[PDB]
């Protein structure tokens, strides 16, 4: 079972690192460029390499 | 009076705008964002998680 | 539980490649995490886990 | 006779050609020696196509491929500039670390150069895009190799005892707003082509 | 960072209910001043007749 | 400011720099360019210690260290020039076509003609000294993979259609010379003992 | 503005006053104490001990 609560901390880390957003407004506009440039990059096709 | 004491409580958002009428609508922004996301109302399901 | 561990473990890789989303906001990241938390507790191996 | 540079400026200038750029906080007499006599060193470097770029509140220096009439098509066909393109896996990793480096900046403003992170924490993070190859030693040395060629292009410190990283400054100017948004125009254009 | 929001939001609440309640003030008199701009010229016109 | 350098100038230069060279035989523009224009060039140069030489019998061009002999120490280090020593199958292939050009140099005077040597001759001389590696392929392509090196460090170009390579002037100016030709004092030495 | 800056660093003395003009006795009051005799004893005792 410890698997399991090694899940569920590891996916509060990344809600814990992801609300913690309160930034001045510099970062609030680089942080809504890499989070569409992120989103962006999950549509390709990461396992080819030629890609 | 009462935009002051928001500032008081404030973490890194409001500190970028003066405390007085021609700032007022960063607060009504501000308000808007903390309205609209429903943070507040969660709480108590997440004491318990 | 060879397949509690499975599921548990895409849950949270479902909210990683969720949480991502810019449309996304706070409000949006924790009612996923609870919500997400509880119907994988809900599913049969949920109820043999708890 | 013959006339000399200063050999402080002649050391300071050649010192920052080799590394590409420099910091105050790590480096400081070359750092204050450069901002002496700036005009100079952009005088210096002015016949080679290079140029300056300056950041006071972060103590780095840069060079930078001088654009006034080379050919728009890539600065990187510079002959001199060694170091190949950036590739997208790179760029994946520098988007990854320039949001942890903001989230550090706001920690304490710009603050000093010590951007860490652990390594643990990156590797959950590209599982999600470069996939799962069911093996956490392989994961592990795909992001060091990754790591490696960043720090060839100089935006990473070499690993350390502790698994540990600092993100070097350079990031912000490499990840500014401008060339991200930039990139992302283009990989917009990428995706819809893919269709 | 829930309990901070929730005080945050119940201190921002007060501060936009009192806008409005001077935003309300604030228009009443914009046309209680417009009547001052007119009252002279149609106590001309009538002193006229 | 300051009204650009001559972008033709510029080119020849950073090119220069590209390969420590120019070649008349090869590229007569920046060749001619810097030949009529040595003062801009050098005085580009002189900010980072640095200098050309020339040998306009052999058509060549080529960069040195600018710093003054002996200046403070002995043996120089310089920050944009790393020194590297060659491996000993390396100074072994220098060697031999350092003595072969200079042998084909008397042959038809100075620079009269470029030295050439075909894979035939080759293969010979350096399996007298290296010996079988374990097959004729095998000689052949440490062979190449030695010519290609040295053609990344600018003294030979690769083999042609016939396999006859052809010996940069270049070599005419090696650092040191003496211990060349002490190595091949003792290489000539372990042929005839080792037989 | 001002007051109310001041409310936030208190620690006990003007908390129980309010924030308008009919509450600057209290302020001056407080102002004066430190001034007169919590200052010098204070700093009397640091350096002392």
């Amino acid at each position: 079972s410890q698997t399991v609560l090694q899940a569920r901390a590891r996916s509060e880390r990344d809600v814990r690192g992801f609300m913690k957003t309160g930034l001045a407004a510099e970062h609030h506009r680089v942080g809504h460029l890499l989070n569409e440039f992120l989103n962006l990059a999950l549509k390709l096709d990461w396992q080819r390499q030629m890609i | 009076k009462r935009m002051s004491e928001a500032k008081r409580v404030d973490t890194g958002a409001l500190v970028e705008a003066g405390a007085d009428l021609d700032d007022i609508p960063v607060y009504l922004q501000r308000l808007q964002e903390l309205t609209e996301e429903a943070l507040p109302e969660k709480l108590n399901r997440f004491l318990d998680y | 539980f060879r397949r509690v561990e499975d599921s548990w473990r895409e849950a949270d890789r479902a909210l990683r490649q969720s949480i991502i989303g810019e449309q996304y906001h706070r409000g949006d990241i924790v009612e996923r995490l609870l919500n997400d938390q509880d119907a994988l507790l809900n599913t049969p191996e949920g109820r043999v886990f708890d | 006779s013959e006339t000399r540079t200063l050999q402080k400026i002649r050391e300071a200038t050649q010192e920052l050609l080799k590394y590409g750029l420099l910091e105050e906080a790590s480096k400081p007499n070359l750092y204050r020696i450069v901002l002496s006599h700036p005009e100079e060193v952009t005088r210096i470097l002015e016949p080679l196509d290079l140029d300056i770029g300056i950041d006071e509140i972060r103590g780095l220096l840069y060079v930078k491929v001088r654009l006034d009439e080379t050919p728009a098509q890539d600065e990187w066909a510079h002959p001199l500039v060694r170091r190949q393109r950036l590739n997208l896996e790179q760029s994946l990793l520098v988007a990854i670390l320039r949001q942890h480096f903001v989230a550090w900046e706001q920690e304490s403003g710009t603050g000093a150069s010590q951007a860490q992170i652990a390594i643990d924490d990156l590797l959950p993070q590209l599982q999600i895009y470069l996939g799962d190859p069911g093996s956490e030693s392989k994961e592990r040395t795909r992001l060091l190799t990754l790591l490696d060629q960043l720090k060839g292009h100089g935006l990473v410190t070499s690993p350390d005892a502790h698994e540990r990283i600092v993100i070097r400054p350079i990031i912000a100017h490499l990840a500014d707003p401008i060339n991200l948004q930039a990139l992302l125009a283009w990989l917009r254009e990428q995706i819809a082509q893919q269709t | 960072e829930l309990e901070t929001a929730r005080k945050q939001q119940q201190s921002l609440q007060p501060v936009a209910l009192s806008w409005e309640k001077y935003q309300k003030q604030e228009r009443q008199l914009a046309d209680w001043l417009t009547l001052e701009s007119l009252l002279p010229l149609w106590f001309a016109q009538q002193a006229s007749h």
